[PDB]
């Protein structure tokens, strides 16, 4: 019934720690101007974040080989079996299954 | 004498001092003497460190600094004794742990009126209040009329002076206000009625000094500072959330430095208008400001950009 005592226990020193330091000393008395002043060395910045494509594909294209690597997580619980041939020949299935997915792509991935 | 143009690197003949000149009123006025050219001798009391803001004031060699703790009579008799002109900002607000507060409006501005009187300062000053009237009101308020009269004996020739609630840019006054981010804004006491007094701009005040400070021709006679149009309403208060859109510390934390569920609560809402026949400031002039305008700048909250008021 421990592990919870282990988590809680550990959030509580962290969850204390941000006031003991962010909160204590912003109520004390020092003067803490208004003034736009603030947000270095860039110091107006008015724009929407424009959309720029080879930040989004390194999304998605991660996201598709993220999968399988969960379908492939289980062979070393599937070593041990009866008929070992119908593993040998279907494990090395799926990963050139990753590898050509690759192979295809592989003719564009502009600057990633 | 004076010489030359009032830039900055001139003379212009009149030493000063400042006593107090720390805090939001003191520290705006020196500043409107490290241009024209002065001699100002500002001492000051703890502070070692909280006084270098200041000090890209005046020029070169103009402002001086002392140390001095004023319940000793000497250390208000070394500085002063070259003197012109000597005004006085000095007191604050809540009663000190230590300083009972009682005569710290009476004793104090006694104290500097000292052998300022005897060593041949002139155009000594002092300052009052618009609304301190010695009927029983108010316990803070109170025991500064009493300086209009225990004090004015001493120093024939003062033209003290009786300015109103005054809005700055770093000042407390209005600024109690949309602090009070708070179980919700609560009027003092709960009405719309006396809201408000006359709120001048901190520039006219400290601009008024130095209009006095070789006038000629004020001494002993006291004035009092109008406002703007005209008194004012409750929406001051919801003016506050109408654009803002809903020292020597420590190093940690400072133990009491309150909202002091006390006088303060009951100072804000003292009103009373008072006379008219005080010359009191155009005569002084030539100012007066209002408030519409000039409180967009000093109230700037979390959108930063949007006014459309
Ligand atoms: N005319 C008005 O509209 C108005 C409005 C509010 C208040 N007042 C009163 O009129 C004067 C305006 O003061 P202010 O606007 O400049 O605010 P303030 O913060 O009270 O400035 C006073 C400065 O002198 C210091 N001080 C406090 N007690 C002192 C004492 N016994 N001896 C020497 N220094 C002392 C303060 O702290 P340090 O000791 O560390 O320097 C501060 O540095 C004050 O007396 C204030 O109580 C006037």
């Amino acid at each position: 019934m421990n592990l919870m005592l282990a988590l809680l226990t550990n959030f509580t020193l962290a969850t204390l720690l941000v006031i003991i330091a962010f909160w204590l000393p912003q109520l004390n008395v020092y003067s803490e101007k208004t003034s736009p002043y603030e947000c270095g060395f860039d110091p107006m910045g008015s724009a929407r974040l424009p959309f720029s494509m080879k930040f989004f594909l390194v999304a998605i294209t991660f996201l598709l080989f993220d999968l399988e690597i969960a379908l492939l997580l289980p062979l070393p619980w599937a070593s041990q079996t009866a008929n070992l041939n119908t593993m040998l020949t279907m494990a090395l299935f799926l990963i050139i299954l990753l590898a050509v997915s690759l192979a295809y792509e592989w003719t564009q991935k502009g600057l990633e | 004498i004076p010489h030359g143009k009032g830039g900055r690197s001139s003379v212009s003949g009149i030493v000063a001092t400042v006593f107090g000149a720390t805090g939001f009123l003191g520290r705006y006025v020196v500043n409107h003497l490290g241009r024209m050219g002065s001699q100002v001798i500002v001492p000051h009391r703890c502070e070692p460190y909280d006084t270098m803001h200041l000090r890209p004031m005046g020029d070169l060699g103009q402002i001086i600094f002392m140390d001095w703790n004023g319940r000793d009579k000497d250390s208000i008799r070394r500085a002063v004794e070259h003197s012109s002109v000597v005004i006085n900002l000095v007191g604050r607000e809540w009663e000190t742990q230590n300083f009972d507060f009682e005569d710290v409006f009476v004793k104090i501005p006694q104290a500097i009126a000292q052998v300022s009187k005897e060593a041949g300062v002139e155009k000594f000053i002092h300052i009052s209040h618009l609304n301190a009237d010695i009927k029983s009101s108010s316990k803070y308020l109170r025991s500064k009329a009493v300086g209009e009269k225990e004090v004015r004996e001493t120093f024939p020739e003062a033209t003290i002076i009786k300015p109103a609630e005054i809005f700055g840019r770093e000042d407390r006054f209005l600024n109690y206000f949309a602090n009070i981010r708070w179980f919700g804004g609560v009027p003092l006491i709960s009405l719309g009625k006396k809201t408000v007094k006359q709120p001048v701009y901190i520039v006219d005040v400290t601009k008024g000094i130095i209009n006095a400070i070789k006038d000629p021709d004020a001494r002993g006679k006291t004035f009092a500072f109008v406002g703007p149009s005209r008194y004012l309403l409750f929406d001051l208060v919801q003016y506050v959330f109408a654009v803002a859109h809903r020292i020597g510390r420590l190093f940690e934390i400072s133990p009491f430095e309150p909202w002091t569920t006390r006088d303060k609560v009951e100072r804000i809402h003292t009103t009373d208008k008072i006379l008219p026949h005080l010359p009191g400031l155009e005569d002084l002039g030539v100012e007066a400001t209002p408030l519409e305008l000039k409180a967009i700048e000093v109230l700037r909250r979390h959108r930063t950009y949007r006014w459309l008021s």
